[PDB]
């Protein structure tokens, strides 16, 4: 690794961060995903998110920072992950992707891994 | 016969397959090669057989050769801070001994009856409890309220990190609010003694001494703490008076004086972050929690880490000391909290209360009648009450809609407040 | 006095207190050595790829197979392929093999034929299919490998007694892979379930016995002399605590049955789990 982000926070781990990007593929291949930061700004101010994933190494940090700040209004959990260009393949893109918003159908397919995955990220946010 | 097998072997589909047959045939085997290689070990689906080819496919590639040619100090200084130890044992010492004395004059009563029958009634007492009112504060989670001295008074600090100080009883409204400089706040403490102080921790690495003004709302700033890199989860008077100790991440407890408002002690010794710091009512020991899952004894008199305590598979939020001061409690994202009563040492050490789904936040002993009761909170919604003799858990209250953050209750124990991601400060009867 | 309450616990020790302070000669345990100038610093995978990605490895590896096949049959190695026939393109192949002449002869051929190339579809199924079952057993002969960390459950009710509950719970228990126990008091005394694997399993397990499984449910039960009644609805579960552990000591899920509230922890006494029960 590099010296993660003093500012990234919530840092999921090594075991999560495979359970999380394993989930936004996932919901790529259903079209529930929505990626990059402003696709995933849009989606907080509708109120259909489930929860915000974000890279950690994002250069510079300070364009995606204001992401915590929306969610904690909308009651909407987040966390990072280490990497930008690990998200990037999740969710099928050649390029890195810093911000990634799940969305929601409560008929989905998926439906029970979304819930797994919050509760594992709700955790993390003492 | 050359010209026909040359063209053929010329050819990319069977340079490769000829190299497919001499690369190893497990899982395993093969996977140990390609992490060694920096490859990827594995991709989105394949069986083993179409993992093998891609080592080769990888070999072929880059010409690359076969498998085969692939394979602790004492630090002086500070004088100063020395005076202080040793006003720290003669304060410690005398407590200690009074503390142990008055506990012995117990013992010589006996009389079991009356006992067993006061348990009887707090267990009842603690069956009863229910909401009083609730309350706001902010658009943020509440991270964390503190009751004075005399419990007349809250103060509620938001993940905003603003400060609004209420009224025990009645909760209504308030006294006056304050938007301090800092965005999200750790832990709010009392002065033990005049209750015109408090002290705050939070995300921006320093700790601001407040200056609680009569009935006004003039909450006034006494004193900022510098020396402080990441964000400080907690913060504690030492039970003397005149120190103050911090917590925070980068591995660093502080121990801090009050009045003159300088670093006393910087102390290391985790490898991950540190989430809390307790001290311990004899102010002759501080444990400090982690995020390492090592819960870390130390002598302050002697700086000497003293006794670990192993017992926690996830980070130890927060470490609760008892009042009798021989007892520790501690809690953590694993949903169990440990109590280490260190005179044991040989055979006793630790009672696991499996307390709570869902990580815990904040454990509390009542202050008054030496500890008896637990109180504690997770993101279970519910709230506990514990025997500190059996450690049973005796009951239980829901009230939150959400998730509950922190809590603090009455020095009698005629009140406890909690406080909630859900937004509001709910007062238990 | 008492006893589920343990209140045994309460009750005051004079000679460990006596004896304890006595040795140490004032003020516990920590100050006997002060009856110091120093202070000390003290030490301590899968990647996915694209839409794109696919197709060009999809290409690139076809291509590679079919000309290296094609050269093949150019050096002669290989048969010439001969036409694929069928019944609508039977008619206009006029390869010299009895078209017009035989008529039905040549029905025969093309329908065969037919036949044989979709034995074939079948065959590579089948033969697939049986290999797996045999790479199967690979999988069984895997021996584990420790997981760092162990979430576990427990759960607590009022009657087991109903047996087709009996035998459920062994079942799942043995076909997840869940370490554990079970116990109860006596017969129709209520029990405890503990139950621990990897956090996949006890999902599932969890879902059975709260969703699925009905224990307020009535069941005609069967005894030595014949079969009874009975009604359980009074019966019913909820779970206590799910969570996290240093070691899971359960070796194998062991389903057992006690008499007293006592031997029940001496049980999990000698896993340390005295504390899983709550009265």
């Amino acid at each position: 690794m590099s010296a993660p982000n003093p500012k990234a926070f919530p840092l999921a781990d090594a075991a999560l961060t495979q359970q999380i990007l394993d989930v936004v593929q996932q919901a790529a291949n259903l079209r529930q995903l929505k990626k990059g930061a402003n696709e995933a700004t849009k989606t907080l101010n509708r109120g259909i998110s489930e929860f915000i994933i974000m890279a950690a190494d994002c250069e510079p940090i300070e364009i995606l920072l204001h992401l915590p700040l929306l969610c904690e209004d909308k009651n909407v959990p987040y966390v990072f992950v280490p990497s930008r260009v690990a998200l990037g393949r999740a969710c099928g893109v050649s390029r890195p992707v810093i911000a990634a918003s799940i969305t929601t159908n409560d008929a989905s397919a998926i439906k029970t891994q979304i819930y797994a995955v919050k509760d594992k990220i709700e955790t993390l946010l003492i | 016969n050359e010209s026909t097998a040359d063209i053929l072997k010329q050819l990319p589909h069977e340079r490769l397959q000829a190299v497919l047959e001499k690369i190893p045939e497990e899982d395993l085997e093969v996977r140990r090669l390609l992490s060694i290689l920096k490859k990827p070990e594995v991709v989105e689906n394949e069986d083993v057989q179409q993992r093998r080819i891609r080592l080769a496919e990888i070999l072929m590639v880059d010409e690359i050769d076969l498998e085969n040619i692939n394979n602790d100090f004492f630090t002086p200084a500070t004088s100063e801070l020395i005076f202080a130890r040793r006003f720290l044992i003669n304060y410690s010492l005398e407590r200690s001994r009074k503390r142990l004395q008055k506990e012995m004059e117990r013992h010589q009563k006996f009389n079991t009856r009356q006992e067993l029958l006061s348990r009887r009634t707090e267990l009842q007492r603690m069956a009863n409890l229910e909401l009083a009112g609730s309350q706001l504060v902010s658009t943020k989670p509440i991270s964390a309220v503190s009751l004075s001295t005399d419990d007349m008074v809250v103060a509620t600090g938001s993940w905003a990190g603003d400060l609004q100080v209420l009224n025990s009883q009645t909760l209504q409204p308030l006294t006056q609010k304050l938007d301090s400089h800092v965005g999200k706040i750790g832990a709010i403490d009392w002065h033990p003694d005049s209750n015109n102080q408090m002290i705050s921790c939070a995300e921006d690495g320093l700790i601001k001494n407040f200056q609680y003004s009569n009935e006004e709302g003039g909450l006034r700033l006494l004193g900022d703490l510098v020396g402080h890199e990441r964000r400080i989860s907690d913060v504690k008077y030492h039970p003397s008076g005149k120190f103050i100790g911090s917590a925070s991440h980068d591995m660093t407890w502080r121990l801090w004086d009050a009045s003159t408002h300088q670093e006393l002690l910087l102390q290391e010794g985790h490898d991950k972050g540190v989430f809390s710091l307790s001290f311990q009512c004899d102010g002759s020991l501080v444990c400090s929690g982690g995020m390492d899952s090592l819960s870390m004894l130390w002598d302050i008199r002697s700086g000497s880490k003293v006794m670990t305590l192993a017992g926690h598979s996830k980070p130890i939020y927060t470490v609760a000391w008892s009042p009798n001061g021989y007892q520790v409690a501690t809690g953590g994202g694993d949903g169990i909290i440990n109590v280490w009563d260190i005179r044991k040492r040989d055979e006793g050490q630790l009672n696991q209360i499996l307390a709570h789904r869902n990580i815990v936040t904040q454990v509390r002993f009542s202050k008054e009648d030496g500890g008896k009761k637990l109180v504690s909170c997770g993101y279970d919604n519910l709230i506990n009450v514990y025997s500190s003799d059996t450690w049973l858990k005796m009951g239980s209250l829901a009230g939150h809609t959400d998730k509950i953050i922190s809590l603090d209750i009455s020095n009698n124990s005629h009140f406890l407040v909690s406080g909630g991601w859900d937004r509001s400060i709910k007062l238990w009867n | 006095p008492n006893l589920e309450l343990h209140e045994d616990k309460f009750l005051l020790d004079l000679s460990k207190f006596k004896i304890y302070y006595d040795n140490n000669h004032g003020y516990e345990w920590w100050d006997t050595a002060y009856l110091v100038a120093h202070p000390l610093p003290e030490k301590i995978i899968k990647a996915y790829l694209t839409q794109h990605e696919r197709k060009r490895l999809r290409r690139n590896r076809r291509k590679m197979a079919r000309e290296a096949r094609e050269i093949k049959i150019k050096l002669g190695l290989l048969p010439k392929p001969e036409p694929k026939v069928k019944l609508s393109n039977m008619m206009s192949v006029f390869e010299n093999d009895q078209n017009i002449t035989d008529p039905t002869a040549w029905e025969k051929v093309v329908k065969d034929q037919v036949d044989l190339r979709k034995r074939k579809h079948l065959e590579e199924n089948e033969r697939r299919h049986e290999d797996a079952i045999k790479r199967r057993k690979e999988a069984v002969n895997m021996n584990v490998e420790k997981p760092t960390v162990y979430h576990c459950k427990v759960f607590q009710f009022k009657n087991l007694q109903n047996p087709k509950i009996r035998f459920k719970l062994k079942m799942n228990s043995k076909e997840l892979s869940l370490k554990g126990l079970c116990l109860r008091i006596r017969d129709d005394g209520p029990g405890i379930i503990i139950v621990v694997g990897n956090e996949k399993s006890c999902k599932f397990y969890e879902n059975l016995v709260m969703k699925r499984i009905k224990w307020n449910e009535d069941f005609e039960l069967h005894t030595n002399t014949g079969d009874i009644k009975m009604d359980m609805h009074n019966n019913s579960i909820s779970k206590t605590w799910e969570g996290y552990l240093q070691d899971c000591k359960f070796k194998g899920w062991f389903m057992k049955v006690c008499n007293d509230q006592d031997s029940l922890l001496r049980t999990l006494g000698q896993f340390d789990s005295e504390h899983f029960y709550s009265p």
